[PDB]
């Protein structure tokens, strides 16, 4: 980026962080594999 | 819970299961959690080292595309006796459905916007003039020009970009300029302290006005000039994904819906009909 | 173990013996506004127990042909108790919410309610280009009803509404749903009388049915604001 | 100066290009970031959430009635209850789902899918169902004896209200693709069928017709490629108010 | 040579661009710098100086009469003396001030404002006033009992001639903005009202009508964003002598 | 700057020095917080 | 900015240029590589495989009859059986071979060639042949006494069914070239002739006319230069279905 | 390559590896020079 303002830079396609559980498992008490959910 | 994912997850080989008290295929949808049954627990699997990448679905790439947001045609001529050699456009991302639906897959979005302006001309034949245009960014509800030649175009502080039709499309980046930490793609409220204001329109989410004029004085003949504006968001952060739009859009000012006349995407039926729940469409007839 | 639960805030408490764990929206939990995110510089008032407690709204009746109900927050509580008073006397407010929806029946009854907390649920009007009016949106404590739950009254779909924080009340399984909501907005605080952060929607995807004695089956909503903060003190609006 | 020469492609405007460009407002200080709940960084996170399949997409079924499949107490044995076409890239029960909608913004896909069904009858209602996934090759099975030969899960109604049928990624090629031909060897996923394993049995005071709600989602071994415009939205005219933005 | 390609934006003239350009006069030696009093480096320095508000912007008030508010000995109690609209981005008592003029070259603003009033009656005149700042939400208060509930300062006339009412930055959003709609939730700042706390009291030989001069300024927690052309100046024709510059 | 004359260079937007007091408090004797001004 | 200037050649599109160019699909993840049998990295690998020469390219010889040379029991001695023109860059027995086809995508060549012949008569058939390579300069030899003076191999039929005649690279210049003139000093390779060394001799129950299949290939001292379009394929009209690709 | 995607790079004309024998001598038992093939 040769511009003085950082927002002028090219895209940032390097954020590979993920946390699906905030959407897939937003339950307060974690569910263990194989164990009855209820 | 959070981690770095660069490829689809691998599969581990699994054996036969016959354990009392262990029922991985049973779940409870009522909890609101999505099933956590793994393939390895549902069937016997083999080991697979999966190298499939996941970068094309990164939000930056998913929304990182220059999409058409404005298209305006006007007559460039002597307007002695309508857009008189210039126009004003209140910027919005709700007029073209492809970009709109994608942005609306999210509740909040923070991004800088790369703007690209493409111009084409047609004679109303003796050749096409290489005109110079001026695109001036005028803030929200701010003072816009009323004539092709008003003093307002002197642009003392407003940013203006002058470009020729023979040059590549003009381009510049408008920073994330919301007064908040992110733009509200949806707004369940009223923009004013009184009760008669507009619903669902947060002024804070309107980038501004784009005033475009042909700088050249009119020629002896008339031309049709079309200006297309494209927007590409970058340095994107997105929050709270949402149910995709199904009903055709009706207005740029709201989420009003009516549905198609017949399925698919009719208010009464989103998916097209099949004869019955035991009728397999596209069944293989060998 | 994950079927029984007691919620206690302020002078209020609620228990359920037929729960289904409980949801923490986006895996978050309510909290007070930190100094590094604050904007309004006046010292805020943090009422605690007088506002962070359960407020039970009037019940609604689940009928065989019901389309669903909704309550917008904070609108639904803007005129209830000390939370309502603080809201009326202050220009700015901030809070999370603990939602508990209740509905019991019989082991001979069937039905399934989707209980979802929708952020920024901007309603759309049906078959017209005119945007919804103030009275179509601000229902207060009474809440409203869905005209076309199939598309969430916004041209999208209830089918994909599970992308939002939610639980279900499936009569043969549980009799209550619990969802904890953190402050959800693009600003650290907001004017409570013109913007609703969340919309609680309760929709019967599977209608109420039985062949046993017919009885009125109510659905009740109890909501407790959490970590309330108010700024910009003046007279009551 | 520096000697240079322009290459083919010079001056073009590629909508997917990636370059820096002139800042319109120099020295502009963007609003500070604030933590906001629910940040999503990869669309794959969204399709892992299960959503409702419109299995009852039939004439006579209106609105939400299309989102549930009713099963009744049977008089005959081994009865077929319903089937579900599997191309998440074509119109059908799977199209208007989170995984279906997002996948349709792409052309290639790979990974396991999961179908979860929640029984919504009364507590006094019991039953066993068999859900089968039949890899491609032939005609959809119409009898339990045939469907039973494929991938399946026998579901017993009880306290845990839902069952999950995993549709494992079973393909010759790394990815499957959409090409508008549902019978193409690189598109057809096979079939899902549901039969009574035993029967739905209920007492006199319980409804004798109960509903199931089917959900679907991608597992984390999923991958999508080749972005394209979605066929699920389109316009013929200007939207209302669009032109007023110029007045 | 070096292979290159032109990007979109090539050849354009952006008035806010920032590049070096050919020196017209090579080897030119600019006049040496000399220290000069009053250097200003950030416009925020200028708006921190308080200037006079035109509170008496009413028909019948001419010139400087508009810059002072006259208060008289009252016959009734708790009397409302005057109010002041607060949008430093719209026409009103605050527009032609240092903070108002400079702020109007921008679109977004944030920070605390300060209003200082100087009592200019005679030494023998006494009194107590209450200045109130009412955050937005409702209609402007018209009674002291209501205004008193907001942010305020009770002012006692004495040797120290001036009082300061701080209008703290109280906003939901980081910044407020101008959009020509004074009632917008992102624009309205609220109100400032002034009532008699007691009364203006003076002896027989002192004037029984006295003036206050109100000033306003930004504090150093102020910030302005998004430059735009000011609405406070404009032209329809060439200025006199402009064309003569070509003769 | 590839030009030989320094005045041809791009803008200099890095001077964050300030001294408001030369305009806000040009009084010979400093005013202490809280203390009566006169 | 950087001072620059465009050189001649700027803006041109050279079909053999080598530059990077804008990726159409950013962040696209290509399918993982998999090992596949038979990878070829240099076309020279392909021309080293021997293929059948069409030696019997005569009127009356149809299809596969053109790929074999029949020899019969002779009544006279030292009989000439056949000859083979050698320009792998012109039409003749060597053109439709692996080395011939690939070489014709080039203009210059260098290296040794190898001709292998397989005798396909019956086991009871015997014989000796002499295969001769005559470097260029004169007319093709028509008698064994003359051909015998060049490079040659005397072949005795037996258990090992095939013989190889090496056509060593014998040229004044590093490379030979095609220029459509078969008699050019930089093109003509010389000749290959085959005579009976003794005679084909067979018993009463064996066929008295037997076939030979001749193969040719390049050795690893081969080199090809100057790519050009092959003269072996061409079109006058659109192929069937080509225009339908636009419908 | 100034592009972010590696597939956008210029050509790769540096792979000089070869193994003609996979085409010229795909026989299970190697043939020795001079020795009768059969
Ligand atoms: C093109 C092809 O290969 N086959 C055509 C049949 O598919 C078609 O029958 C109809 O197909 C419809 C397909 O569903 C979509 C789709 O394209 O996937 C669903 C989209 O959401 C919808 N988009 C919008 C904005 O409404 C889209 C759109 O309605 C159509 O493209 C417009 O025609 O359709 C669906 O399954 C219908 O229920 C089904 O009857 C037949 C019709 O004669 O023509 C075939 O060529």
């Amino acid at each position: 980026n040769f511009y003085k303002d950082s927002y002028a830079a090219s895209a940032s396609k390097q954020d590979f962080s993920q946390d699906p559980s905030k959407f897939t498992e937003p339950v307060v008490e974690g569910l263990k594999a194989g164990a009855p959910v209820l | 819970v959070e981690s770095i994912i660069k490829t689809a997850t691998d599969t581990v080989k699994s054996e036969i299961n016959a354990e009392l008290g262990v029922v991985p295929s049973l779940n409870a949808v009522e909890t609101g959690a999505t099933s956590n049954t793994e393939p390895e627990e549902a069937i016997q699997t083999r080991t697979v080292i999966n190298q499939h990448g996941v970068s094309e679905t990164l939000v930056e790439n998913f929304l990182g595309r220059a999409a058409l947001v404005s298209k305006k045609s006007f007559e460039y001529k002597n307007h002695a006796s309508t857009h008189k050699n210039f126009f004003k456009w209140t910027i919005n991302t709700k007029s073209f459905v492809q970009l709109r639906r994608k942005l609306e897959l999210f509740t909040y979005l923070r991004f800088d916007a790369e703007i690209t302006i493409l111009t084409t001309v047609a004679v109303n034949y003796m050749g096409l003039p290489d005109l110079t245009l001026q695109a001036m960014f005028v803030p929200t509800g701010a003072l816009t020009p009323k004539e092709q030649d008003s003093f307002h175009w002197q642009s003392g502080s407003n940013a203006s970009v002058f470009f020729k039709i023979s040059d590549p499309p003009a381009r510049m980046t408008i920073p994330f300029m919301c007064i908040n930490s992110a733009y509200s793609v949806f707004y369940d409220g009223f923009a004013g302290f009184e009760k008669n204001g507009l619903y669902g329109i947060n002024p804070a989410d309107t980038i501004g006005n784009l005033c475009v004029r042909i700088v050249n004085e009119h020629q002896p003949v008339g031309f049709t000039v079309t200006v297309r504006v494209y927007m590409k968001p970058k340095h994107i952060k997105a929050w709270a994904p949402r149910p995709p739009r199904t009903m055709p859009y009706m207005s740029i000012a709201n989420a009003n819906y009516k549905g198609r006349d017949t399925a698919p995407n009719t208010l009464n039926a989103i998916i097209g009909n099949r004869a019955s729940v035991t009728t397999m469409p596209h069944n293989i007839v060998t | 173990s994950d079927r029984v639960l007691q919620l206690k805030l302020g002078n209020s408490a609620i228990v359920t013996q037929e729960a289904a764990n409980y949801c923490c929206a986006y895996g978050e939990w309510p909290n007070y506004l930190p100094d590094h995110e604050a904007v309004a510089i006046d010292k805020p008032t943090q009422p605690e127990t007088s506002t962070d407690r359960f407020y039970t709204l009037r019940s609604v009746k689940w009928e065989s042909n019901s389309t669903g109900w909704w309550w917008k927050l904070p609108d639904a509580l803007n005129n209830i108790g000390m939370f309502g008073q603080n809201v009326q006397y202050h220009y700015l407010y901030r809070s999370g919410f603990l939602i508990h929806v209740q509905c019991n029946a019989t082991k001979f009854h069937q039905g399934a309610l989707l209980v979802v907390a929708i952020p920024e649920h901007q309603r759309g009007a049906h078959d017209t280009t005119t945007s919804p009016g103030f009275n179509d949106i601000m229902k207060g404590e009474r809440g409203g009803t869905f005209n076309h739950p199939y598309v969430l009254d916004d041209g999208t779909s209830i089918a994909c509404a599970t992308i939002f924080p939610h639980q279900w009340i499936n009569l043969r399984t549980n009799n209550s749903a619990t969802i904890v909501l953190p402050w959800m907005n693009v600003a650290p605080m907001d004017f409570p009388l013109r913007h609703n952060q969340w919309t609680l929607a309760v929709i019967p995807v599977v209608p109420l049915g039985t062949r046993t004695m017919s009885s009125v089956v109510p659905i009740t909503v109890s909501i407790a604001p959490m970590c309330c903060e108010f700024n910009g003190l003046r007279h009551a609006i | 100066g520096v000697p240079t020469y322009l290459l083919p492609g010079s001056g073009q405007f590629l909508t997917t290009d990636d370059h820096s460009s002139a800042p319109v407002l120099p020295c502009f200080n963007p609003t500070p970031e604030m933590h906001i709940p629910g940040q999503i960084r990869n669309m794959l996170e969204m399709i892992q959430v299960e959503s409702m399949m419109e299995i009852n997409n039939t004439d006579g079924a209106n609105g939400m009635e299309r989102l549930r499949v009713d099963i009744s107490v049977q008089a005959d044995l081994d009865q077929l209850l319903f089937n579900i076409p599997l191309d998440i890239q074509l119109d059908g029960p799977l199209r208007n789902t989170l995984v279906g909608n997002i996948s349709r913004y792409y052309t290639h896909w790979s990974g396991s899918l999961e179908m979860t069904f929640m029984f919504c009858g009364s507590f006094m209602a019991t039953g066993k169902l068999i859900l089968c996934y039949t890899p491609p090759g032939g005609s959809c099975p119409t009898t339990r004896e045939t469907a039973m030969l494929g991938t399946h899960i026998v579901w017993d109604f009880g306290l845990q209200s839902s069952i999950t049928l995993i549709i494992p990624w079973i393909s010759g090629s790394h990815y499957r693709m959409f090409n508008s031909d549902a019978k193409s060897t690189n598109a057809n996923v096979g079939y899902v069928t549901c039969f009574m394993q035993t029967n739905l049995i209920v007492p006199s005071e319980s409804s004798d017709t109960c509903s199931l709600i089917g959900f679907i989602a991608a597992k984390d071994d999923f991958s999508l490629r080749l972005m394209r415009d979605s066929p699920d939205i389109g316009q013929s005219n200007h939207l209302h108010g669009a032109e007023a933005a110029y007045q």
